RNA sequence: GUGGGAGAGGGUGGUGGAAUUCCCGGAGUAGCGGUGAAAUGCGCAGAUACCGGGAGGAACGCCGAUGGCGAAGGCAGCCACCUGGUCCACCCGUGACGCUGAGGCGCGAAAGCGUGGGGAGCAAACCGGAUUAGAUACCCGGGUAGUCCACGCCCUAAACGAUGCGCGCUAGGUCUCUGGGUCUCCUGGGGGCCGAAGCUAACGCGUUAAGCGCGCCGCCUGGGGAGUACGGCCGCAAGGC
C-alpha cells in the first residue's frame, strides 16, 4: 500500500439521490479494490476554466488513501466507467515542496 | 430584414487575402466580404487598402441590417490585419473591444514544406 | 516590475488544487510564465511547471485565453 | 521494488557474523535478489533493452566477485553458490 | 551497507487540450486559393469566412535554457505501474576482489524489406500549372509508397567533440545544473566561457587537455584506380563486413 490522492470530477446538476448514489458507489469501488481512506475533501461546485462535459463548471471531490499498487490502475478504469464522472485523476501524495519559504 | 442591432465582426486575415465576416451575439453571420469581393484579383488582394475596402464595404452591408456596436475578432497576420481593424472603427460602427484569437496548435500537425 | 514570488505568502508550489494561487503565474494567455517574470528557481520552476499541467487536465486552470486590445 | 525489509532479511540471512554489511556473500547475494527481479522484468518487457544492460552489469560483477571466492575460499564458495541456485 | 537526492534513461497500460482534415447542422454570397506575377485547383449540387455537434490519426505550445538523462543510437503533454543508470553524506562492512579487452554476444537515427493493421497532415515516384533558350529543377496545385502501431529482418551515417577507455599529476577567473556544509563563501559530482605552465604546423587545447605520465585495445603508411574486382561470410532483397 502507498498514499494516494484521488479526485473525481462530476456533472454539477445532480440532486441529492444521485450524488449520494455516485458517492456510494465510489466508496464500493475504493472498498472493492482494497483502498483504505486516509481522510476527504469536497469542494464540490466549482467554476471550471474550460468546458467539460460542455458544461461550464463541475464538482469536485479529493480522496486520500494508501491501497496495493496492482490494483490503484483498475481501481481507476471501474472509477471512472461511471457515465456521470467527468474525470478521475489519481496521484500518489508527494511532501509539500515550500517556496518563498 | 433581421434588424439586428449589436454583433461581432472576424476580421480573418492572410498573406493572400484579407476578409470580413459579421455576425450576431451567438456567431451566425450576417453579411461579408473579401479583397476579391471588391474588384481586386490577385496580389492585388492583400494589400492594405483592400482589408480597409473590406472592412468598410461589410460594415456598409450590416448596418444595411441595422448593426451598431461590434466585438471584434482578429484572426491571423498579413497587411491590413490592422488596416482592417483600423478602417473598422472609422466605419462609424462604434467598435466594442478588439480580441486576436489568432488559433495555433499546441503541435500536432506536419507543415507543408513551405512552412519549416 | 514585480516578480511573482516577490508578492506572495509562504505556499506550497505542490499543489495542484489551489487555483487562486497558481492562476498568478500565468499570463492573460494561458501560458506558464518564463523565471525571467516567475522569479523561480530551477528546481522551483520545474516543479511549478508539472503542478500546474495536473490543474489544467483537471480543469482548474487554463491551456488557453485570448488577447484583448490588440 | 526491494522494500528494505525485504532486503535486510536477505542480509541477515547471508551475514558471517552479526553486522556484516560487506562481505562476498552478502554482495553476491544481493546482487542475485536484483538479478532475479530484473529476469522476471525482462520476461515480459523484451522491448527494454536499457534496463537489460543493466543486468549485464550486474551480472558480470556476480561473476566476479565468485570467481574471487572461488579463488580464496573454496569451501565458502561450493557452499554459498550451493544455498543459492547457482551454475 | 545506511540515509538523502535530481532527471524528456527504458518498458507497459490509461488519459488531456490546442490544431489540421473529414462528416452533420444552422446562418450567410461569390468567391476562395495560391504567386514574383500567374495559372492549374476548388466554388451555384452554395464554397471560402462564422457558429454548434461528431469521427479519426498524428504530434505535444507556454514551461524551455547558453538546461537535464543516457554507453551510444537517442530521449519532451499529464497519470499509474514495472525497471536501468547515477550523485552526495555517514566512515559502518568486505579486504586488491583491479584496468583494458582480439573473438563472441547485445544495442544501434533515418531510409529500406516481410507479414498484419492503420492512415489526419506531410509526402520520393507520379499527374498537372507555371517559369525558362529547354525544366525531367527550384515556385503552385494534386498525389502513391512511406511516414504511425505489432512482430521479424536490415547494421549503415558528417553514428562528430571528425577527439578510444581507466588512473595519477599540473595557477586561476567566470556562468551554470544537482547534493552536502558552521550557506560573504566553502566541499563533492555534471555542464559552458576565458585563461597559468605546457603543447601545437598553424588554428587551437589548456583539472571536461589536444599538457605531464602509465596500462590496454583500434587504426595509419602519397593521389587516382576503389570501398571497385575477386574470394569468403552474412542478408528475403536492397545490400553489409
Ligand atoms: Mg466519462
Ligand atoms: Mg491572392
Ligand atoms: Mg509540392
Ligand atoms: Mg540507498
Ligand atoms: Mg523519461
Ligand atoms: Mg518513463
Ligand atoms: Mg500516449
Ligand atoms: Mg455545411
Ligand atoms: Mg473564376
Ligand atoms: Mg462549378
Ligand atoms: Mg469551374
Ligand atoms: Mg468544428
Ligand atoms: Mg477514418
Ligand atoms: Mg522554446
Ligand atoms: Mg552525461
Ligand atoms: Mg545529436
Ligand atoms: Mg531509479
Ligand atoms: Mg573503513
Ligand atoms: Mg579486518
Ligand atoms: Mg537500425
Ligand atoms: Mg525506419
Ligand atoms: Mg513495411
Ligand atoms: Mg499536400
Ligand atoms: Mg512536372
Ligand atoms: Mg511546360
Ligand atoms: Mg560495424
Ligand atoms: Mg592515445
Ligand atoms: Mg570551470
Ligand atoms: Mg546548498
Ligand atoms: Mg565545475
Ligand atoms: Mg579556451
Ligand atoms: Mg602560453
Ligand atoms: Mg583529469
Ligand atoms: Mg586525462
Ligand atoms: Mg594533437
Ligand atoms: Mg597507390
Ligand atoms: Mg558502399
Ligand atoms: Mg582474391
Ligand atoms: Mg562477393
Ligand atoms: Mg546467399
Ligand atoms: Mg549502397
Amino acid at each position: 500500500m502507498r498514499r494516494y490522492e484521488v479526485n473525481i470530477v462530476l456533472n454539477p446538476n445532480l440532486d441529492q439521490s444521485q450524488l449520494a448514489l455516485e458517492k456510494e458507489i465510489i466508496q464500493r469501488a475504493l472498498e472493492n479494490y482494497g483502498a483504505r481512506v486516509e481522510k476527504v475533501e469536497e469542494l464540490g461546485l466549482r467554476r471550471l476554466a474550460y468546458p467539460i462535459a460542455k458544461d461550464p463548471q463541475g464538482y469536485f471531490l479529493w480522496y486520500q488513501v494508501e491501497m496495493p499498487e496492482d490494483r490503484v490502475n483498475d481501481l481507476a478504469r471501474e472509477l471512472r466507467i461511471r457515465d456521470n464522472v467527468r474525470r478521475v485523476m489519481v496521484v500518489k501524495s508527494q511532501e509539500p515542496f515550500l517556496a518563498n519559504a | 430584414k433581421r434588424q439586428v442591432a449589436s454583433g461581432r465582426a472576424y476580421i480573418h486575415a492572410s498573406y493572400n487575402n484579407t476578409i470580413v465576416t459579421i455576425t450576431d451575439p451567438d456567431g451566425n453571420p450576417i453579411t461579408w466580404s473579401s479583397g476579391g469581393v471588391i474588384g481586386y484579383k490577385g496580389s492585388r488582394k492583400g494589400t492594405p487598402y483592400a482589408a480597409q475596402l473590406a472592412a468598410l464595404d461589410a460594415a456598409k452591408k450590416a448596418m444595411a441590417y441595422g448593426m451598431q456596436s461590434v466585438d471584434v475578432i482578429v484572426r491571423g497576420t498579413g497587411a491590413g490585419r490592422e488596416q482592417a481593424i483600423r478602417a473598422l472603427q472609422a466605419s462609424g460602427l462604434q467598435v466594442k473591444s478588439i480580441v486576436d484569437d489568432t488559433p495555433v496548435p499546441h503541435n500536432g500537425c506536419r507543415p507543408k514544406k513551405k512552412f519549416r | 516590475k514585480a516578480k511573482v514570488k516577490a508578492t506572495l505568502g509562504e505556499f506550497d508550489l505542490r499543489d495542484y488544487r489551489n487555483v487562486e494561487v497558481l492562476k498568478r503565474f500565468l499570463s492573460e494567455t494561458g501560458k506558464i510564465l518564463p523565471r525571467r517574470r516567475t522569479g523561480l528557481s530551477a528546481k522551483e520552476q520545474r516543479i511549478l511547471a508539472k503542478t500546474i499541467k495536473r490543474a489544467r487536465i483537471l480543469g482548474l486552470l487554463p491551456f488557453t485565453e485570448k488577447l484583448v486590445r490588440k | 521494488p526491494i522494500t528494505k525489509e525485504e532486503k535486510q532479511k536477505v542480509i541477515q540471512e547471508f551475514a558471517r557474523f552479526p553486522g556484516d554489511t560487506g562481505s562476498t556473500e552478502v554482495q553476491v547475494a544481493l546482487l542475485t535478489l536484483r538479478i532475479n527481479r530484473l529476469s522476471e522484468h525482462l520476461k515480459v518487457h523484451k522491448k527494454d533493452h536499457h534496463s537489460h544492460r543493466g543486468l549485464l552489469m550486474m551480472v558480470g560483477q556476480r561473476r566476479r566477485l565468485l570467481r574471487y571466492l572461488q579463488r580464496e575460499d573454496p569451501e565458502r564458495y561450493r557452499a554459498l553458490i550451493e544455498k543459492l541456485g547457482i551454475r
